[PDB]
């Protein structure tokens, strides 16, 4: 079973910094796409950020621009997502979804293309 | 309208690389995933797809083709268990390699088919065509290297060693199916589609069954492959894949039909730039020196020995 494995959420105050990984549980990231989507409490799923494994190239969300730092250690097949100045309205499920496709069929801020799922961790920001 | 449309050149072979392209693109884009394991299922519901496809034309009377007979399968068996190991280790090759890479590397089955004919089936090699085996083998070590120079780790490396192992025995079954089954058709006399019918009968229970064995089929597990918020774009895939082979199928049968033979062994080689370069729009694949040159020394010798057998059958 190949699964992904969101680690490092929590609470924390308003202003701050957080962390947090997608480990993979089998293969290696290479010729995906790891992008990174929020749930919030009451509303539905938002593109926070993604990148392109080979090639290094990063998609941002609109609000999340300057703030979120999404970066790839290659040695360790892990994505992260570093989280910074976080406002309350941050407090969601974080997913990890790996995806094929390109970005010429479909954007990358499009959730179809996305054919894996991680069960995502909650951040909570007070 | 339908009339003029039927006899045209140009329509039949556009049908026929469209039809090829989408078989491709839906197989890569279902097998790659992240979690996909069931490939046994995946062709168990791609072939249940074509009998329900050609059983439907049959009826609408669109194709016609032989009716099942049981002492008429007893001696089919063999070549359906050849084509179960072909397809299978091409779905596995195609998930672990990109599409340019697998196309490339499926020019060496043309190198064991030919030399394969000459031991017993009692052929011969022109120099043309020995020419094009130098060049098919120049491609594969190409794209070995530009697979190779992206991998720096321990892992990203053994995915490439697994992708070429699939890739390896894909060659060697695909080299047995085509000689067997030429062996045999001399003996059952299968003409146009009887042939597919067959084929995707016999290889339903095959591959139902293998997958029970083989395959994880557990609650867990398929949650994984088919996620609930995914499961419509992935069985729209599933379904325009297993229709796409009977696509190809009609629309070759129509392509020779109309434009002879000698095209449509000319359309064959040309169409795979066109199946290597939809890898690259499509999906994340490496570009660079080794990579690039590799299709075009591929495709250069796919089309030398396209030319080759031209002009083996013309003397
Ligand atoms: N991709 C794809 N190809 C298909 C499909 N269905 C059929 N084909 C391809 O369509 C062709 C059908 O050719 P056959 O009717 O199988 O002829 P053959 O056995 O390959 O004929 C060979 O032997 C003869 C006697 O030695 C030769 O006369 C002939 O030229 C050729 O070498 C093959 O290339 C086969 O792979 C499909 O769904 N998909």
């Amino acid at each position: 079973q190949v699964q992904l494995v969101e680690s490092g959420g929590g609470l924390v105050q308003a202003g701050g910094s957080l962390r947090l990984s997608c480990a993979a549980s089998g293969r290696t990231f290479r010729s995906y796409t790891l992008g990174w989507f929020r749930q919030a409490p009451g509303k539905e799923r938002e593109f926070v950020a993604a990148i392109k494994w080979s090639t290094d190239t990063t998609y941002y969300a609109d609000s999340v621009k300057g703030r979120f730092t999404i970066s790839g250690d290659n040695a360790k097949n892990t994505v992260y997502l570093q989280m910074n100045s976080l406002k309350p309205e941050d407090t969601a499920v974080y997913f990890c979804a790996a995806r094929s496709l390109s970005t010429v069929i479909a954007g990358p801020e499009i959730p179809w293309p996305y054919n894996s799922w991680g069960q995502g961790t909650q951040v909570t920001v007070s | 309208l339908a009339t003029r449309i039927s006899n045209s050149g140009p329509i039949s072979i556009a049908a026929y690389c469209l039809s090829s392209i989408l078989m491709t693109v839906t197989n890569k884009y279902v097998l790659s995933g992240f979690s996909f394991n069931l490939n046994f299922f995946l062709l168990a519901v791609q072939s249940i797809v074509c009998i329900v496809t050609i059983g439907s034309l049959k009826s609408l009377n669109i194709i016609t083709y032989r009716q099942f007979n049981k002492d008429e399968a007893k001696k089919w068996s063999p070549i359906a268990f050849l084509l179960v190991a072909m397809i299978y280790t091409s779905s596995k090759a195609l998930q672990y390699l990109s599409i340019p890479v697998y196309t490339i590397f499926k020019n060496l089955t043309i190198i064991l088919i030919a030399y394969g004919e000459v031991i017993w089936f009692g052929g011969k090699v022109t120099t043309m065509a020995l020419s094009s085996f130098l060049l098919m083998v120049l491609s594969s070590v190409i794209a070995y290297y530009g697979d190779n120079a992206a991998v720096k780790s321990h892992d990203d490396a053994f995915a490439l060693y697994l992708g070429y192992f699939w890739m390896l025995t894909n060659c060697f079954a695909s080299a047995a199916f085509v000689l067997i089954m030429r062996k045999r058709i001399k003996l059952t006399n299968f003409k146009d589609f009887d042939t597919m019918y067959y084929n995707n009968l016999l290889s339903i229970p095959i591959l139902l069954i293998c997958s029970f064995i083989f395959e994880d089929w557990s609650s867990a597990n398929v949650s994984l492959n088919f996620p609930a918020d995914n499961r419509v774009t992935t069985i729209t895939a599933m379904i325009l894949s297993g229709a796409s082979s009977v696509g190809i199928s009609y629309c070759s049968a129509w392509c020779v039909r109309v434009t002879s033979s000698t095209t449509y062994s000319m359309v064959g080689a040309l169409n795979k730039l066109p199946i290597a370069l939809s890898g690259l729009i499509f999906f994340e694949a490496a570009v660079n020196f080794w990579s690039v040159s590799s299709i075009f020394v591929g495709f250069g010798a796919g089309l030398v020995y396209a030319v080759a057998k031209q002009k083996q059958q013309k003397e």
